[PDB]
DNA sequence: TCAGAATCCCGGTGCCGAGGCCGCTCAATTGGTCGTAGACAGCTCTAGCACCGCTTAAACGCACGTACGCGCTGTCC
DNA sequence: AGCGCGTACGTGCGTTTAAGCGGTGCTAGAGCTGTCTACGACCAATTGAGCGGCCTCGGCACCGGGATTCTGA
């Protein structure tokens, strides 16, 4: 069998942050899933674009910051905005 | 006793709005997506997945355009959705030419 | 296999599309514009099979081809 | 891990791995994972609240597809980053001309 | 003395503006503009005269296009005459918001 | 000086021109005022993106690319300013 | 011959659509008819377009190709006329069309 | 300071499709944007197929299939047919 | 219906700055080299699917039954 | 707004086949292993491609005139 990977564990996890009593089917499981990676491809190809548009070879929390604001609508990406900047808050903080 | 011309219809958009379920017989369905499939290669096999795929893009893509369509019978003041309407609709979605 | 989308489906979809009521012409006009949506669809889907040497028209043969053409689903593997 | 050293839940590494073999540019700056899979996160958390308040609403424990596509639906936002795309088993909202009544 | 009839000239001023195909607003009171909007997102820019006409470029090619499916609108609506209503439905079918 | 009220810069003839080459026999007078707001929304979709890559480029000049790359974001693909 | 053009019977440098393949990061490696396939397919729809703008430039009484006979050899393709459909040419414009209900009795 | 552009080779394109034929170079401009289009269009769907199949490497495979994918019917055919006319000359020769 | 002027079309000449083709310089493209791992291949096991069939039990279909819509024909503003 | 034609609707009864259970065909969907071609990396070379050049030609501008035709009597 191949070991298919999915953000399951995680979605539910999160789930457990917002709804702490509540839970999730597997339809709405793979379109939590289907959501994560489809994101993932739209900002990262954004963020692939600011690249090449920047001549840098490069994708940094930078190109990430500005993909973000470009993809998402102006409060959603406010809150982006701060959630990506305070895990890398933390983040860049440890060793 | 008789329910008005129209009446009824209320009640059905209430319920179908309402639900989730696909409206396509799915047997129906099948065998036509093989046939415009055939069209293209031969000796296909489709997944189950592949198939309820399909069928959920052709429906709610259906129910979207009545959606619109509906809305091109109202700007013509009419109630009747009419070929002119879907004509117009994926026109200006730039669909048809 | 076109009448085979039956004219109480196409009542099912206009209906859930807020429709009460609906002329005579839409009934085929749907089936026109059904057959053009799924030839689309299963064109750059059959693509992808002919593409990944394969007999099973996959999910992620009909996915990709879904999401070229705007429209896209979610959970079939997305 | 990575995971609790930024405050996440999400796979940094799993997100990391898709970055650079994704082929989105030559070198990945060890941030942008970081960032990427906390704004993933966040998005992931904001469905789920109006999914979870939508569950509730509906009376459910379990989150199914209505849920999501009601949620999905029910703000501009979502709506907007989600306007090309649609949901297995998830409906229409509820909406109807005001000129069809029995009159 | 001369005077040509309501709708005679009409039809020659679009016979005229689509042989043709310089723009249709004035450059100086278009950078102003420009300029206006984008101060609000970030004061200090500066601009390209060959950005500010692209932007030009991209807005009437932009409003030519929803004009046409304006018309189509009125037309399908029995009309001669644009209202801010054909407008909306162009809009809203385009998926505009 | 400040900058004001330069949507109304967008002129009854500039805008009746434009509906002229969308090929319009007569315009409603309500049009005019709704034709602005349309343009306003447009051109703020446009430069909040090409002022979002000029930021990014650490810039202040807004460059033909920088409105270029928006427009084809936005799904305007745009020939003759580069790209 | 030494250039890979000839080799490959191209106008259009495969040096360069080679380099561009491979600087614009859309696999590990890169093929060697990849480059070959593509500087043909660049120089056919080149070629197709060029082909009906000199034809609009002698339907403009012009020997210089300017950008109305450009949105012309667009616009008189049906095919060319879908692939860029949502895509605008400075200075193209539109093609003279006026609505038949417009028009005088 | 080297401006890189496809204009020498729409040059002798346009030349042997209309010898006594010219380009503005606002046309000129145009057809250059044009041709990142294109390559960007096939290159990415290229990048999509070796992607969506596990695989390392963009072969001509690949870019036919792509150009199959975004080209219309006829304007597939043509562009096609330059294609695995070419790679076939190019290996051989 | 003839009559006129209006805007369009056209013919010219006329003046010039943008492009056609040339040039000469440098980094991009090429001539033949390596090392390495991709992919092909091609065989394996085996979900998953194919599409046929059946019994069932709703849904489809048809005629019915009458109401309210489409949309033309008119007139005012 | 009125005036006229007839379409969609909702409702009872008569007719079909999808749901979905079921199955073996024979797979070919997906997995994995050892080989070698092919591609990245490379070296060193002179060409291929680009910007500087220079001049007029094909374009655009100005002006007179004929051509078209709409609308006034």
């Amino acid at each position: 069998k191949t070991r298919k990977e999915s953000y399951a564990i995680y979605v539910y996890k999160v789930l457990k942050q917002v709804h702490p009593d509540t839970g999730i089917s597997s339809k709405a499981m793979s379109i939590m899933n289907s959501f994560v990676n489809d994101v993932f491809e739209r900002i990262a190809g954004e963020a692939s674009r600011l690249a090449h548009y920047n001549k840098r070879s490069t994708i940094t929390s930078r190109e990430i910051q500005t993909a973000v604001r470009l993809l998402l609508p102006g409060e959603l990406a406010k809150h982006a905005v701060s959630e990506g900047t305070k895990a890398v808050t933390k983040y860049t903080s440890a060793k | 006793h008789r329910y008005r011309p129209g009446t009824v219809a209320l009640r059905e958009i209430r319920r179908y709005q309402k639900s989730t379920e696909l409206l396509i017989r799915k047997l129906p369905f099948q065998r036509l997506v093989r046939e415009i499939a055939q069209d293209f290669k031969t000796d296909l096999r489709f997944q189950s997945s592949a198939v309820m795929a399909l069928q959920e893009a052709s429906e709610a893509y259906l129910v979207a355009l009545f959606e619109d369509t509906n809305l091109c019978a109202i700007h013509a003041k009419r109630v009747t959705i009419m070929p002119k309407d879907i004509q117009l609709a994926r026109r200006i979605r730039g669909e048809r030419a | 296999n076109i009448q085979g989308i039956t004219k109480p489906a196409i009542r099912r979809l206009a209906r859930r599309g807020g429709v009460k009521r609906i002329s005579g012409l839409i009934y085929e006009e749907t089936r026109g514009v059904l057959k053009v949506f799924l030839e689309n669809v299963i064109r750059d889907a059959v693509t992808y099979t002919e593409h990944a040497k394969r007999k099973t028209v996959t999910a992620m043969d009909v996915v990709y081809a879904l999401k070229r053409q705007g429209r896209t689903l979610y959970g079939f593997g997305g | 891990t990575r995971s609790s050293r930024a405050g996440l839940q999400f796979p940094v590494g799993r997100v990391h791995r898709l970055l650079r073999k994704g082929n989105y540019a030559e070198r990945v700056g060890a941030g942008a994972p970081v960032y990427l899979a906390a704004v993933l996160e966040y998005l992931t958390a904001e469905i789920l609240e109006l999914a979870g308040n939508a569950a509730r609403d509906n009376k459910k424990t379990r989150i199914i597809p209505r849920h999501l596509q009601l949620a999905v639906r029910n703000d501009e936002e979502l709506n907007k980053l989600l306007g090309r795309v649609t949901i297995a088993q998830g409906g229409v909202l509820p909406n109807i001309q005001s000129v069809l009544l029995p009159k």
